[PDB]
């Protein structure tokens, strides 16, 4: 359950098939869906987003969260090449997260399940074992001091 | 002002000098070196950063979380709604750190010169100023 | 005439354009561009209006004209990924002819138009642009396109 | 199975943008397309006569074949924007309203495509995802349910 | 009749045969065998270089005015493959000689003769018909203005 | 002062240096946005040409037509009758912008300093220094 | 757990690992280096200079522990080495358990923080380090070291 | 302040940054072209060198012992003896010439610079900045 | 012949480098060397009951093999510190004395090292100065003159 | 007896295997060997080294000046290819002796004769041939005015 | 094989003198540079001035003197095309030699400056000179040249 | 035909350069020339027993042909030179007037010049070009018309 060097490999290949066009679109709808997936497992969650807008799911302030959190993800994913700067950035990623109250270890569980459930269906010959293994390291260190 | 054809040539032309990996890395360094060795007073706000440092892990952290940015509001130059918000957010980081407007134009000017040296003679400078500066001043 | 997009000349076009499509969300390039590129031509020459009235060019961020901007970079696609099988293209820009010889008011000096405002366009969006390849090989296209009006 | 919601539309667009390619290997893809159709059904070769579908290596069916997967493409294109789609699918619809052309038919060129594009990416791609969303495009061609 | 892909790239090679040397000796030559030739052709066009002393053909001025068009030309063909540059730069060659009272398309119809006759007299295997298509490309703009 | 051999070198090292069609408009490019970089005055006599965006074709059509008139002058090193010709014509073309001498001098600086990463530790500066410096001064 | 310490972790590991004796001199970076660690152990855990009471820490510099700090080395460049062929590495690692077993006060307190201080410290000499297949690799090699404790 | 690990990482980074034969002389020239561009009145005291011409065989052969030079003190950095000795010693041959501390300084910017694009994003800049720190200082 | 002195004692720490190696090639080597050792003296291995000696391919030969090399990578690495060498082969002859280890042995070991060694390195290799410094080694794990 | 370029690339192989390890441990023993087999055979050339502290051999003066031997040496063979540079810094090397009186040809001869019995020494497949080809082409030079 | 001129020195000597010739104006070159030569030939040793009356060294500039010039330059790219074949080469200095021998007053002493003149004229011109392998190579040839002197 | 004027002066000029070569090639040039031309006449072989004319492998006769070529490089160098041409030729002239050789001869070696040319670069030469100005040479040489 580790994240090995051939996982971080494999989902270097499969990133580049989520995260395509320097447009928003795709990348929008993904982490739309991921948190829709969110919300119906953990509905306590939806309140932890009113300052972005979650009202107003189409309002731009929320879509452009939507697309902060893409290109978070995006970011980290484009780390796991550079261990030491990604051992940095997860700290700074889990001091942004230990300042929104309510946000919890859970939560990020939950969000792990989501990708899981949500990835498998926006691409095909999805290694999912070895996005969960680097996925679960990634939050284990965010999600560290939260709950 | 960013019309259509040349928001549509920063993304590609983005798409190409940003890079992947390591490429990113070694890109955000260049740049960050060239600006603060142009302007050693830009390393004060990135005192919690290790701005003294910019080959340490937690600068190299920081250059590569600014890459990030900088590519949001690329991928937004189309979409108002949205790179309004997104500038207005950024806006935030910035806005209680006595960074002087001026700054950002030579983050700019430098973002320019590296961009130039990885896309060469290709490089349409008309179109990334025009864009780009546009970013900037909602930052600024 | 083997020297008026020639072999080479057309090999060069297909690839710089293809580079447009690198990436997924090309439907987002096609429209932005051919919206552009209509609305360019109906300011230079107003009566163009009227030709897109079907098409709801008054709305050109619009659903119908959308589609409309889709289908017009399509054909200018498909004339362009036939390049290299002439007797195909030929097929294709009869056809395409045909389509224009059918709408009333649509002539050549349009189709002059639309080249010269497509030569300016395209290397504002392609950084790989030999402008005399292009020219070569998007006069033969619209030529023919334009031939039966 | 499956129904042409946004993240089969999502995966739909991707592999399709994989498949579907450029010059000589969109020829290929093409006339593999019509060939395919049919095999499966060759009385819809009579409605090609115009076009020369008793050959499909002919220049004019070539046109023709690249033209369809041209508006193929605009409606896959457009499965995350439905009032696009919508205006390109009226659009096809009055272009096949008069032709006699049966539920059979789509139904056949339907399974082609997904042959192969599944030949076309081997493992990578979904079948029940193509199915569903080249359903929700031929209805809208069709006109019917 | 249009300046094909291929043609430029063999005007290319052609182009490395006669500006060879870093020395003004044989582009003075080949350059002052077009103009005795346009001269010989065109006899009006000769009272067009008294500024450049035609006068005293061994002069110095008369010579660096004839290097001037050999690294004109050398210009023209080093552009071949940059044609947006290309198509800017021949708009500042057509207004240096519109600014020439005098200079006539006609005139430099008989250039283009002069050099489809003398360059094959100083290389072989010289294609003539891919020079003459390129030639008459570039002259069309240079002259487009000049009657 | 120019001797016979250092004219030779220079002639030698500039044909390749130089080199040929797009190789001339990168070295073109890179040379003036050392120079603008610098001295961003020297813009403004460059109005006319776009001087604003050195990556537009019209002034890359002026930095090509620029190499092409150095070229012309290294090739006359060995030529004075030609040689005082070619430099009272390009003077002629020079005289009536406000140009500063220094100007010049400047540009002789970053010239030389371009052609030391092209042609790398063999760049003879001594006879480059020499030979040019006597084509900048019938120009200035 | 094929995934922990993979095939590609310990081949990106031995590769890291290897660049520290490019040059002849090891024995001097294997002391300097060794002892760092151990020093910086016992910095810790003020009970490990006990511990090392017998190999003369006292004088860290003195023969002595220099032998020592090249025992220790050596011992994980053994563990290092081996980790291309698992049953070898664990007979390896299984008698390296039994000399720290035979050794009273010697903990796994002791073996978790000697991780965290080799995990610092690597890069701090290594200009190319995987942070995670060190780690992964580190720990099982540590572990299997300090089962017997 | 320079530990064990640090005076390790500078001895490796050294070895493959110097390079061996004609690799040496290019990493030299670029250092000081870098130095003396930035700071001109660093030619004065090297008169003797063609400080004037950095491309000459003269100021080649000074180039090459100065680096040389530093390589020796590198490979000296956990010798504290020898390292006391040698910095002496490479006092003694500056102690006359009219050089303001700061050359040193200023030395020690560009060879940290010229270090950073020979090894990239690896470049240890804070254990050579420690490092060398106290080899300038011990010159100076 | 000769005495391991400075010179020889440098020249064998860099042909034991390059000897060495590592992974595959160091097990190999560590396997190579005591089949030379149990070629010449068959009657050693009696000793390495406990560690799998009647099989060199078993992994806990291989571990006690390479173990040994690891021993004999410090002495040699530490030729030329002798206060540091002593207290290596101090440990060692602690850990030899007791058992019964013949000089005969010592002496079989000395010539598979020597002999697996001068395979690695070819020609360049200097037989007299690795004997001196193999056998300056040995006088320390035996305590014996 | 010229060093042909065979034999400065032959120099060049031998010396990464001399010239090792960025700590002197090594180049510190060589260099004494060289000077201890001088000695031995000219021992009054022991008495040069008074102010770098022979009479304390492992003083780290001694020791430092050892080093500025083995990488003045370094720096010779090392300038092998770029021989104009080679050439200017011989006489740099030769003005720097030429200002110890005492340093005498015959010295230098010796130090040629040290090198060539202790190099064999320190590494197998040693070309002495090629090396003392060479070292005498450098040491001709530096000598030139010393004896 | 053997040391002095060697083969790799030979090869080295005509690829760096090749590069001279990379332009059509050879005859230029070859008479600024031999007449550069015999030029600081004459002015270290006046008698030279003497020896070159025949040729008009007094017009350096004229076509006499020229002419002379490209021939010893021919003389000299003669000796050194022929380096890669040794037996080909001395029939060609021998002939060389012969025909200064019957020229009073030229001395070896002459040879030995102009080998000087040479290895200095050299490096001026060419941009990649490696100084061993000409100072031997030109030895050589100057010594063959010069022998019946 | 045609007379050596300054544009075939600069043709031979070029297409000698391409021709001559350098090192190996060159000398097998110069043998290719003295061949052709011994092939053509015979006769002419004995003018050459000084220098080995016998055999054209011979170190002597090679030097020689390359001394022959040498000429000719610096004649066809200075076609556009004529006062140094001129020198040139009658250095040559001086060398060659005592010596009995036939304009029947001068003939054989520009025609074989030509054929060696001709097939050195193919199809990329000018036959009347080199005719005209072997023969302005050559007249300088002979001094006859
Ligand atoms: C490079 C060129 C062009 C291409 C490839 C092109 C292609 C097309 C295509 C594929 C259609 C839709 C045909 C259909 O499926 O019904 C179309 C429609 C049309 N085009 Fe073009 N076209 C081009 C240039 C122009 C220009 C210059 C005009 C200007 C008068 C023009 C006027 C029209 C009009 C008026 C329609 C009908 C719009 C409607 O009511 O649906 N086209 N064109
Ligand atoms: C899902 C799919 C389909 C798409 C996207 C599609 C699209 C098209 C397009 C773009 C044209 C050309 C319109 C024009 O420019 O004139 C076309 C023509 C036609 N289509 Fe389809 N079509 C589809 C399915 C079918 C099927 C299943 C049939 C019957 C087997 C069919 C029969 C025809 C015929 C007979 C023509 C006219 C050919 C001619 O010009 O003579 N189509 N279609
Ligand atoms: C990565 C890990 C380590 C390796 C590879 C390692 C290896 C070794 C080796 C090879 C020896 C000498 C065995 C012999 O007698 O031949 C040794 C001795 C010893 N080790 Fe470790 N060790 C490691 C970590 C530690 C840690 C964390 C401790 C702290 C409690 C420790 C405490 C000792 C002690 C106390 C001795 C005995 C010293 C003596 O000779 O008196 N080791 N170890
Ligand atoms: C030059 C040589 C030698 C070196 C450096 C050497 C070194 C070692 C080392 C490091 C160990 C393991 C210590 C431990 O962790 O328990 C060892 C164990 C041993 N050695 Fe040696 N040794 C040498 C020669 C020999 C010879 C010649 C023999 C007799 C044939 C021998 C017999 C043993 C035995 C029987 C063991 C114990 C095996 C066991 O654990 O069951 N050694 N030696
Ligand atoms: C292959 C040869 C040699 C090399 C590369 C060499 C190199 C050097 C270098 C780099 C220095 C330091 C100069 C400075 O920075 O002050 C030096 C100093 C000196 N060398 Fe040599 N050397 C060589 C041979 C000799 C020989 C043969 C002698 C005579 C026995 C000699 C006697 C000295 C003396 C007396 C000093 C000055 C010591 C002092 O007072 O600091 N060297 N040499
Ligand atoms: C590397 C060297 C040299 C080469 C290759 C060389 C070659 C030649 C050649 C090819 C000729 C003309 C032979 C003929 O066709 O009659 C010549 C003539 C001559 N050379 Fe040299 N030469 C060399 C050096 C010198 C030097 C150093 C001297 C000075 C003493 C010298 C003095 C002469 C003289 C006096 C003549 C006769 C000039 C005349 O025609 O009156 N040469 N040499
Ligand atoms: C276009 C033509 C020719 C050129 C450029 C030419 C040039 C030369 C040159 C440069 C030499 C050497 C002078 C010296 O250094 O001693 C030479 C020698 C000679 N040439 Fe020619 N030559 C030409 C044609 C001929 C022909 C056609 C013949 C008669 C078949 C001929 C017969 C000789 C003989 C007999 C020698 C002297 C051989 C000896 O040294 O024993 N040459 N020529």
């Amino acid at each position: 359950d580790c994240c090995s060097y051939e996982d971080r490999r494999e989902i270097r290949h499969i990133w580049d098939d989520v995260w395509s066009s320097s447009f928003t679109d795709r990348r929008v709808a993904i982490v739309r869906a991921v948190f829709d997936d969110l919300f119906k497992h953990y509905p306590t969650s939806k309140a932890l987003f009113e300052r972005v807008k979650i009202d107003e799911p189409e309002s731009g302030e929320f879509k452009s969260h939507l697309v902060r959190v893409a290109n978070g993800l995006k970011l980290l994913i484009n780390l796991l090449d550079d261990t030491l700067v990604l051992q940095s950035h997860l700290g700074h990623l889990a001091d942004q997260h230990i300042q929104r109250k309510g946000v919890t270890k859970e939560y990020f569980r939950g969000i792990g399940e989501a990708f899981a459930r949500v990835l498998p269906q926006v691409l095909s010959c999805f290694n999912v074992d070895a996005w969960n293994r680097c996925f679960h390291r990634l939050v284990a260190r965010i999600a560290k001091d939260l709950p | 002002e960013c019309l259509v054809t040349e928001s549509l040539k920063v993304k590609l032309q983005w798409a190409s000098a940003f890079g992947h990996a390591h490429e990113r890395v070694a890109f955000g360094l260049e740049l960050w070196r060239d600006i603060i060795d142009d302007h050693p007073e830009i390393k004060a706000p990135f005192s919690r950063v290790r701005g003294d440092n910019i080959y340490s892990p937690e600068f190299g952290a920081h250059s590569q979380r600014v890459l990030s940015g900088l590519d949001i509001t690329i991928s937004m130059l189309d979409t108002p709604d949205m790179l309004a918000a997104q500038l207005a957010h950024l806006k935030v980081q910035h806005v209680e750190r006595n960074l002087k407007p001026e700054f950002f134009d030579i983050f700019l000017k430098h973002l320019l010169h590296v961009l130039g040296d990885r896309l060469g003679t290709h490089f349409d400078f008309g179109a990334w100023h025009d864009c780009v500066d546009q970013i900037i001043d909602g930052i600024k | 005439h083997e020297h008026c997009c020639s072999e080479e000349d057309h090999r060069i076009v297909q690839k710089q354009w293809d580079i447009l499509w690198r990436d997924t969300e090309s439907s987002k390039i096609k429209i932005g561009f051919g919206r552009l590129l209509l609305t360019k031509l109906a300011k230079d020459i107003p009566e163009v209006n009227d030709l897109f009235k079907r098409v709801d060019i008054e709305h050109a961020e619009g659903p119908k004209f959308s589609a409309h901007a889709l289908r017009i970079l399509n054909g200018l696609d498909l004339a362009i990924n036939l390049l290299d099988d002439p007797p195909a293209l030929d097929a294709a820009l009869d056809h395409l002819a045909h389509q224009h010889e059918v709408r009333e008011g649509v002539q050549k000096a349009h189709f002059k138009k639309f080249g010269e405002i497509l030569a300016t366009g395209l290397p504002q969006v392609l950084d790989d642009y030999d402008a005399l390849a292009w020219k070569s090989c998007l006069k033969g296209i619209l030529t023919k396109i334009s031939s039966r009006l | 199975k499956k129904q042409c919601g946004v993240l089969e539309g999502l995966k739909v667009k991707s592999e399709w943008g994989r498949a579907y390619g450029s010059g000589h290997d969109r020829e290929a893809f093409s006339q593999a397309i019509w060939r395919a159709t049919f095999a499966q059904v060759p009385e819809s070769r009579s409605l090609f006569k115009r076009v020369h579908g008793d050959d499909t290596s002919h220049p004019a069916f070539i046109a023709h074949a690249d033209r369809v997967l041209g508006g193929l493409d605009i409606a896959i294109s457009t499965l995350d924007q439905p009032a696009t789609l919508k205006e390109e699918l009226d659009h096809l619809q009055v272009q096949h309203e008069g032709r006699k052309i049966p539920d059979n038919y789509f139904d056949a060129f339907k399974t082609a495509i997904l042959h192969v594009v599944a030949a076309q990416l081997g493992r990578c791609y979904d079948r029940e995802a193509w199915d569903a969303c080249i359903d929700h495009i031929e209805d809208g061609i069709k006109g019917h349910h």
